[PDB]
């Protein structure tokens, strides 16, 4: 219940070569909203975006420290992250307080940096790798967007037909639940551009 | 262990101290590092001393790093000792933007990497490390902005400024041609050209044996470019075509 | 790990250490300092101006808190370490007492630092001099100078750094009660007191002034300028 | 200098001249004898009388550092206490994580490597003791271990050490110690001990002398008194 | 450097010992005198420039409300070993409801003295003997008492003391103007014309620190007015 | 005759002029010190350590003296130097053996062994405040896959695999015989080993040794555990190569 | 154990470590060593000049590997190779742990060099007297990095280190081609290895690393003295 | 020399300069002469004063109530290690409730003292202690020199001048035991006239002794309560 302090909904599908990532913008105490403009989706590359669900609290400070150690590493090395290397680094982040866990379950999604290969994966409070060609979707509306995802997604999609497809996740999977939703962003990762787009969601 | 100890944390008879004397000499014969300023950027000049042709020399830059996204520094001796106050540097700039959501301050990171060196230089028991930092980067407060750092822990701020071989003639060639708050990128760049060719006469100006870097604000974002090749060997013919324009209107 | 004994008792008791850290003030930078009736000024030559320089950076007076300041002479780096934590210092007091800080145990407790690095093991002491500005809570003007052998002792005025014994014989024949009254005879006594350390005499200089809890503000280099006219004028009439 | 400043260097033939001058400081001190026999392990140390204002059995070269072990040393004294200190403590450690009284082989050997790890480093010195130890077991039988300053424990049938450490083999060369009775080897440690004592060079002299061995039901122990006194006239009359 | 802090002399001393104490004699001229009506100390400020505040050259400090001490030598460190010895008698007055007596307060004193080395103990300690000799002025249940606290740790209960650069001779002095029998106020006027006759330079209220302890009254230090009122009659 | 010495580069081991480190090249010369020879060869499928017994005195218990230990079951060494230093290597071999078979469930690989006392001997080679251990140890054993085994460590520690070497004062005189044995003979059993083990020391040092006089420790492939040779397997072999 | 904590290493008067030059002479008089870069990977080559053929030359290994795709030789003393060579491989693992994904060579030779750094800058200890030859490949590309007892690193395509180190570099330089296969690079650090061998190499005298996309795996005698017979 | 600069090195001759120096510290130290009866044992010292005005600083230490120190060397390493003692011997009564044996608190003094002479840069304590004590097993009188050596004897003099009392304890060792209390005190007492020259007196007002008994605990007695011993006394030899 403490991954549904908050509340969230984060999910990551890919298209032909494209990658599609959308989160819930609404943040709260467990009874009333505070914030409908949260920000959950964080730049971890030029190409490579991580959505976060869960202790709004953990949620921050991971990503702090996660982009932390990103851009040490970005530094020392000189190539922007692989998205394999960054869902490890995160995972063993996550790994590090086994006896602290944070209250967190991300999503990682992005593209190769030379290849272009979509990528998508998911974790857990623990950091557990879960690498699946589909779909990976965590937060509070997980069966939700489960049930959602496994229908409504195919494979070798366009980036229109995919932004459809998520867009129409979100917003079919936070209007069924009460501590998401309150709007969407929605980042789609083409080839060569990223287009972030906010959803006509019901605020209530 | 008292008599085969050495003692290089204690002061000196006459009030100075031999181990950052003897490092700031050092640095000395090192290789040449120029720090210059301009009103839409600032611009660094790194002399590599080795270049033999079995250098595989992939990397971006050898004594130039970046400190953090909005920060570049040269550094000068021993690349040892470069790469792990380098990295250090990066880790503690890191530390502050975790710290505060808010890229650190060029004066901020500079006091704190002064503050270690005169740490490690009062005490420790261990030789100080000779190197000589110059930093340039971008801040709110100031922007641009390049500081000149000592082994004794002791930094300064400076338009331009130069450190190597033939230091005074460089500082030299700088108060005299330097246009205090005219200084556009191209006569910046072209009066680190000169500075260049100057300041390490033998074995004169060489496309490979100097690195050259830039450092802009544009649209809100710092940007920094390592000049390539081409580049540089654009710089030596503007350098070559200048010079014997002045030489035959003299 | 480091606890080599590097400050002991040289033959007949003299802490030759201590000596080589007042060599290195000597060797340093001028500073002045001055408890005028209202106002204290600091005055530090700024030598080697070497232009296409930030001064900001290396300006080597620095405010506490609101209502105490200090310049040293000697070390550069020590002396930005000691700043730090004197800082520190002062916004512990400032924490733990809600109260205004008070310029004596501020530099009471610099003393006590120095005195434990000259007695602590594996470290040297901090080889600078150090003129305490400030005013107590009933504005009274406080001015104290502590040396790295840690003893501090509060002067109506004193000098540190180069030329730091001429310039305090000097002041004290030229230091009068009524030379102090306002804050325009204050700044020509330092700038007249500078003027024999500095060759410049107003652009190889900088001067501090503190109020009675007003804001102190670093004197403006056209200041500086027309006061240098104003005191060579007065040199003209006499 | 250099190579004889302190235990963590070679001379430059590749000596250590600090525990030569422990290897001194051991054999210029009053002499320690130690007999095994068949049946008993017995230990005579010659104690130097500063003066006569001093007891008997003071400043004791004989210590008993397991409930089965002894301990003759020489050198210097507080550091030989320190030494039966880490020997009993050792012993402690022993009887505690097995449940038996320690062997004096693995005693031994313990002992030794401990002296020889103070030998490698600046920050200490080297032992300015010897010390021999001598047990008895109802498997093993008597032993006899001793120990140089250096750190080397190896058995002996009898040893000495000391000044006239050579002189005391010497002479006892002639008995078969190695299947005699130990109540008369109690007083031949006695006439040894009483020749190579050099009465001009010491004047004042005095005897610590104990055994321990199979009439001792395997215990440490000091001689009764009426055998000290009759092994002090069976030496005076082999003085001659 | 070479030699240790740990090292004694071919005779059997530490010269560092020795060298404190030629540091003490280095030190500014101090007097203390006991009787039955209570302690008195004295000290020549060593002015060395009239522009220096004579308020802030203090070589007399309060322990407690009944105790009084004159420092001699390394000024600066002197002060942390009074900031010890203070914590410490509070610390007795905590612990045992009662002011703490002053040879307890100098046998604690002795204690942090000589407590130095390079690695002896934790590394946070002390490198080098403290270089302040010490005269305890106090009342307490035992009347009026005086300690002088050498740095070498060999502590001291001594009628009258005069220690500094003119030490010795001065001593032997008021020794001779000394009697067992002497009154308050007899004490501070003797101990006032000795300390005028050994003075380096000519004295006044400026260059003098007075202070006492009474059976009845508590630590009190002599204004400019009381010191100049005692002072005109000598 | 003026024996000065350069600072403190002939004192502690640090960088000399030319290129060495004199305490650790004084540790040679220290394995010299100890007056004692020891040579090791290894057969097809047995290796066999042949060591001559100094007895100085009678009066100590030479049964006790024997300077030959077993690492474990199926290793035995023997050392050369200061015997404190050959007793505290001993030791530390062992308790290193049985941690790693603790921590890996299989007795410990000679070469393994080796390797790690020879890490840290040159762990008291880089620091400058403990004596580098002035003794050299060269152990047996029966490797799987591999066969008989022997390797030798060294205060520099530099080790190399090795049909045969030694450690003594004339381990140069022990090096030149196995060069001219295994420049003449190849093919090796094992009773041809022992001779050819016994014959290295009978040359080198020429002393005719009695049977008590030397202590003698054998691995084989029929029985893995290290095995001292007693008295009459000592004087066995000798009237065998003395025929 | 206490531990000395003052630096060994300290700065003469002109600056230079004369403590790391005596490192770099005890180098130069270790057994010498040769690396070089192909197109398409790279090569190490390294003579063990042992005593009389009783030392076993199968039994011991100079050439190392650090993971399935670096490895390394040095010159100098083996000593300081085995425990830099175990602390690599410690650091290698670690990163692996870490990352999940293989060392880079430039990163493991950042770590070796900051190892190196510590070791120079602090106290009781003494600096490293090898010279380390890093092959490495990733990301599809070739990687050969000189490492010096300094501390310092550098990409170099060409390098000898050892005896007559100088001019093993010059003659590197006048038969290295900048687009030469793995085929030519053996056959140039072979005659390298030959012009400078004193002394008539042999198949277990010559030790191989090859590092490629294939990862890094040692030559075993066989087709080491295979390609000796076909270089001549 | 190299040989005395530190406690960790090695003389030539087999001795260890700065255990020397402390064993002549000790010499140096104040004059004590301690001795025992067969019932009783009695510390007498000489309280040396840096000048006239000094009062004699005292030099006798009361460690526990049935032992009693002396000290004669470094005042400061001498009240360090008597409040090691007294820890031991308060922790005895503690832990066994039974007064600390003598013998096995100038054992543990000793062990104590070993750790310096092998520590590097670490002094020995200059100072020696006369133990004078009662227990179970009648009085016992030790004399623990800075040399980390303890020495058990009947009667032990030390500090300078100290040869014509150890003269006078070797004479009359024979008669010390049988002796009673007030006799004891008297011997110890000339015993401490003779080690000063003839010029000088032994004067109550500088005199201090310590003095254990079957029934009397350790009790120290200052000028006004050493007048009575000091009656009848023989005027210096």
């Amino acid at each position: 219940s403490i991954m549904s302090y908050n509340g969230g909904a984060v999910m990551a599908m890919k298209g032909k070569n494209c990658v599609a990532i959308a989160a819930d913008r609404r943040f709260g105490i467990q009874a009333q909203m505070v914030t409908t403009d949260f920000q959950k989706i964080f730049p971890m590359g030029d190409r490579l975006y991580i959505g976060l669900a869960g202790l709004a609290t953990d949620v921050q400070t991971v990503a702090q420290r996660l982009k932390f150690r990103l851009n040490l590493y970005e530094l020392k090395e000189g190539r922007q992250i692989k998205p394999y290397t960054l869902m490890s680094m995160v995972a063993n982040l996550l790994y590090e307080k086994r006896f602290g866990p944070y209250y967190t379950e991300p999503v990682i999604a992005g593209l190769d940096p030379k290849t272009f290969k979509p990528f998508i994966c998911s974790l857990d409070l623990i950091g557990c790798p879960m690498v699946t060609d589909d779909f990976v979707v965590s937060g509070t509306c997980a069966e939700q967007m489960y049930g959602m995802c496994e229908s409504l997604w195919e494979p070798n999609m366009d980036p229109d037909h995919l932004f459809e497809t998520i867009s129409q996740a979100m917003l079919n999977a936070v209007d069924r639940d009460a501590v998401s939703g309150m709007g969407v962003i929605v980042h789609i990762i083409e080839k060569d551009k990223i287009t972030t787009r906010t959803l006509k969601a019901r605020m209530d | 262990s008292r008599r085969y100890d050495s003692r290089t944390t204690i002061f000196s008879p006459e009030g100075r101290l031999y181990q950052v004397e003897y490092a700031m000499e050092a640095i000395g014969h090192a290789g040449t590092c120029l720090g210059i300023l301009a009103n839409d950027g600032v611009l660094l000049a790194a002399e590599r001393r080795n270049i033999h042709k079995l250098l595989d020399e992939v990397f971006f830059s050898e004594k130039i790093y970046k400190l953090n996204e909005d920060m570049a520094c040269s550094v000068a001796g021993i690349t040892s000792d470069a790469n792990v106050l380098t990295n250090e540097l990066r880790l503690i700039a890191q530390r502050y933007l975790l710290q505060y959501q808010e890229p650190i301050p060029c004066e901020q990171l500079v006091t704190a990497l002064c503050d270690i060196k005169q740490a490690y230089t009062q005490f420790g028991g261990k030789r100080p490390f000779g190197v000589s930092l110059l930093y340039i980067g971008w801040d709110k407060h100031y922007g641009f902005q390049l500081y000149q750092s000592d082994p004794s822990g002791n930094y300064g701020g400076w338009k331009a400024t130069c450190i190597g071989n033939n230091s005074a003639a460089a500082v030299s060639m700088l108060k005299q041609d330097y246009k205090e708050g005219e200084m556009t990128l191209k006569s910046a760049l072209a009066l680190a050209i000169k500075v260049l060719n100057k300041t390490m006469d033998v074995s004169k100006l060489s496309a490979e044996k100097v690195e050259i870097a830039t450092l802009t604000r544009e649209n809100g974002k710092t940007v920094i470019r390592v000049l390539k090749q081409k580049e540089v060997e654009q710089l030596i013919k503007k350098h070559e075509e200048e010079e014997a324009k002045a030489e035959r209107e003299k | 790990s480091y606890d080599r004994a590097i400050t002991v008792f040289s033959p007949d008791g003299h802490l030759f250490q201590v000596e080589y850290a007042q060599e290195a003030v000597k060797k340093g930078s001028t500073a002045v300092g001055v408890r005028g009736r209202d106002i204290v000024v600091l005055g530090v030559e700024k030598k080697s101006v070497a232009k296409l320089q930030d001064e900001r950076t290396v300006r080597k007076i620095c405010a506490l808190d609101d209502n105490v300041c200090m310049a040293f002479a000697g070390l550069t780096a020590d002396a930005r370490i000691v700043i730090n934590r004197a800082r520190v210092e002062c916004q512990s007091h400032r924490l733990t007492v809600e109260d205004p800080v008070t310029v004596e145990y501020i530099t009471r407790y610099i003393a006590s630092l120095k005195q434990r690095y000259t007695q602590s093991n594996g470290r040297r002491p901090f080889g600078i001099s150090a003129l305490i500005v400030g005013f107590d809570f009933d504005g009274t003007p406080r001015l104290y100078q502590t040396d790295p052998s840690g003893t501090y002792h509060a002067w109506k005025a004193n000098a540190i750094g180069r030329g730091a014994k001429s310039v305090r014989e000097f002041l004290e024949k030229n230091y009068t009660d009524e030379a102090i009254e306002t804050d325009d005879l204050t700044i020509k006594l330092v700038i007249k007191a500078l003027l024999e350390v500095v060759q410049s005499g107003g652009k190889n200089i900088e001067l501090a002034v503190m109020r009675r809890d007003q804001s102190l503000k670093i004197l403006n280099p056209e200041e500086i300028e027309k006061y240098v006219a104003e005191i060579e004028k007065e040199k003209e009439e006499n | 200098t250099g190579y004889d400043l302190s235990a963590s260097t070679f001379s430059p033939d590749g000596r250590v001249f600090q525990v030569e001058y422990a290897m001194k400081a051991v054999e210029n001190s009053s002499t320690a004898i130690g007999i095994r026999c068949k049946d008993g392990v017995v230990f005579g140390v010659e104690k130097l009388v500063l003066s006569k204002l001093y007891e008997e059995g003071s400043n004791k070269r004989l210590f008993n550092v397991d409930r089965h072990v002894g301990m003759a040393v020489a050198g210097l004294l507080a550091d030989a206490r320190s030494l039966a200190d880490i020997a009993r403590e050792e012993a402690s450690n022993f009887r505690s994580n097995f449940g038996y009284n320690i062997p004096l082989k693995h005693l031994a050997d313990r002992v030794a490597m401990y002296v020889h790890a103070y030998t490698l480093y600046s920050a200490v010195r080297p032992f300015g003791c010897s010390f021999m130890l001598g047990s008895y077991s109802v498997n093993d039988g008597a032993q006899l271990y001793m120990i140089d300053p250096s750190g080397v424990s190896y058995g002996y049938w009898g040893c000495a050490i000391g000044k006239a450490r050579q002189a005391a083999k010497t002479e006892i060369e002639k008995l078969q110690m190695k299947e005699m009775t130990c109540r008369d080897i109690v007083k031949e440690v006695a006439k040894i001990i009483y020749i190579v004592h050099d009465e001009v060079k010491d004047k004042a002299f005095e005897l610590e002398l104990s055994w321990v061995g199979e009439l001792t039901n395997g215990r440490h122990e000091i001689v009764p008194k009426d055998i000290r006194e009759e092994a002090e006239k069976y030496a005076k009359e082999s003085l001659k | 450097y070479d030699r240790g802090v740990n090292t004694f002399s071919p005779e059997g001393r530490l010269f560092q010992v020795e060298y404190a104490i030629e540091a003490i004699k280095l030190g500014s001229t101090a007097i203390g005198i006991q009787t039955s009506e209570g302690v008195c100390l004295a000290v020549e400020k060593r002015i060395t420039s009239p522009l220096m505040e004579p308020s802030s050259i203090e070589k007399i400090v309060e322990i407690d409300a009944h105790i009084g001490c004159a420092m001699s030598g390394l000024i600066a460190d002197a002060k942390t070993l009074i900031d010890k010895a203070r914590v410490e008698t509070q610390n007795h007055w905590f612990t045992y409801n009662e002011t703490m007596t002053v040879e307890s307060v100098t046998q604690a004193v002795s204690n942090l003295a000589l407590q130095f080395g390079e690695e002896d103990a934790d590394p946070g300690a002390m490198s080098r003997p403290f270089g302040v000799a010490l005269l305890f002025g106090g009342v307490d249940e035992k009347g009026p008492q005086l300690f002088h606290m050498d740095p070498s740790g060999t502590f001291v209960q001594c009628d009258a003391r005069a220690i500094g650069s003119a030490s010795e001779g001065a001593q032997s002095s008021l020794q001779e103007v000394y009697h067992k029998s002497m009154t308050l106020k007899e004490a501070i006027k003797s101990s006032l014309i000795i300390l005028k006759q050994v003075m380096e330079e000519k004295l006044n209220a400026t260059n003098i620190e007075l202070a006492t302890v009474q059976p009845g009254q508590n630590f009190h230090m002599f204004t400019k007015e009381e010191l100049e009122e005692v002072i005109k009659d000598i | 005759s003026r024996g000065s010495s350069a600072g403190f580069d002939r004192h502690i081991t640090i960088f000399s002029p030319e290129g060495r480190l004199y305490q650790v090249e004084y540790a040679f010369k220290a394995i010299n010190q100890g007056g004692l020879t020891s040579v090791a060869v290894r057969g097809k499928d047995c290796a066999v350590i042949v060591t001559q017994k100094k007895v100085p005195d009678k009066l100590l218990d030479s049964s006790t003296v024997t300077h030959l230990f077993k690492i474990t079951e199926n290793i035995g060494c023997v050392m050369t130097g200061m015997t404190a230093d050959s007793r505290s290597q001993v030791q530390r071999a062992r308790y290193e053996a049985a941690n790693w078979k603790y921590k890996y469930g299989y007795e410990i690989p000679v070469d393994m062994l080796c390797k790690r006392i020879a890490d840290i001997s040159q762990v008291y080679t880089q620091n400058a405040e403990m004596r580098p251990l002035g003794c050299c140890m060269i152990l047996i054993g029966i490797d799987e896959e591999q066969g008989p085994q022997v390797y030798k460590c060294d205060p520099a520690g530099y080790y190399c695999g090795f049909k045969a070497t030694a450690a003594g004062v004339k381990q140069t005189e022990s090096t030149s015989f196995l060069e001219k044995k295994v420049k003449k003979k190849f093919d090796w059993t094992f009773e041809q080993t022992v001779e050819t083990a016994i014959t290295c020391l009978s040359t080198v040092l020429s002393i005719d040794f009695k049977p008590s006089e030397i202590e003698v420790g054998v691995v084989t492939v029929e029985n893995p555990k290290f095995r001292i040779l007693t008295e009459a397997e000592i004087d066995a072999h000798l009237v065998a190569l003395a025929e | 154990e206490r531990g000395y904590s003052f630096s060994l290493t300290t700065f003469s008067p002109s600056g230079k470590l004369v403590q790391i030059e005596y490192a770099l002479a005890a180098v130069a008089g270790g057994a010498p060593s040769v690396g070089i870069k192909a197109a398409n990977g790279v090569v190490l080559a390294t003579e063990k000049k042992q005593k009389s053929i009783l030392y076993d030359e199968r039994s011991v290994h100079k050439v190392e590997p650090i993971t399935k795709h670096i490895g390394l030789v040095y010159s100098g003393m083996g000593p300081d190779y085995r425990v830099l060579v175990h602390r690599a491989r410690k650091l290698a693992q670690q990163y692996y742990l870490v990352y999940q994904e293989p060392i880079p060579t430039a990163q493991l030779v950042q770590r070796v060099a900051s190892v190196m750094q510590e070791y120079t800058q602090s106290g009781g200890v003494r600096p490293f007297g090898v010279s380390l030859l890093i092959c490495g490949w990733n990301e599809g590309r070739p990687y050969l990095f000189q490492s010096d007892p300094s501390g310092a690193y550098f990409a170099w395509k060409a390098t000898a280190m050892g005896k007559n180190y100088v001019n093993g570099k010059t003659f590197l330089e006048k038969r290295y081609n900048e687009d030469l296969e793995l085929e030519d690079a053996i056959h140039t650090a072979i005659l390298t290895l030959k012009e400078s061998f004193e002394g008539q190499m042999t198949e277990d005298n010559i030790e191989v690393g090859i590092c490629n996309e294939a990862g890094f795996r040692r030559l075993t005698p066989t087709e080491v003295k295979d390609y000796l017979a076909a270089i001549a | 020399n190299q040989y005395d600069n530190d406690v960790t090195v090695w003389s030539p001759q087999g001795r260890i300069h700065q255990i020397e120096y402390a064993m002549e510290a000790v010499k140096q130290g104040s004059a004590t002469v301690g001795l025992k009866s067969k019932t009783h044992a009695v510390l007498v010292a000489l309280k040396r004063a840096q000048s006239e005005l000094a009062a004699h600083q005292k030099k006798i230490l009361h460690v526990d109530n049935h032992i009693g120190i002396s000290i004669a060397g470094l005042t400061a390493d001498a009240r360090l290690l008597c409040n090691f003692m007294r820890q031991e011997c308060l922790d005895s009564r503690f832990v066994f409730d039974r007064p600390l044996p003598v013998s096995r608190l100038v054992s543990l003094i000793g062990s104590k003292t070993q750790i310096p002479t092998q520590r590097y840069g670490r002094r020995p304590y200059g100072v020696g202690l006369l133990i004078a004590g009662y227990d179970d097993m009648g009085p016992h009188i030790f004399q623990t020199c800075p040399s980390a050596n303890y020495f058990d004897c009947r009667a032990m003099s030390i500090g300078a001048r100290s040869q014509s009392a150890r003269t006078y304890l070797e004479r009359h060792m024979s008669e010390f035991m049988e002796c009673n209390l007030n006799e004891l005190v008297k011997h110890g007492l000339r015993a401490l006239r003779e080690t000063l020259p003839a010029e000088q007196d032994l004067t109550t007002k500088n005199v201090s002794i310590g003095i254990v008994g079957k029934d009397l605990e350790f009790t120290i007695y200052d000028d006004d309560d050493v007048s009575p011993f000091l009656e009848g006394l023989e005027e210096r030899p």
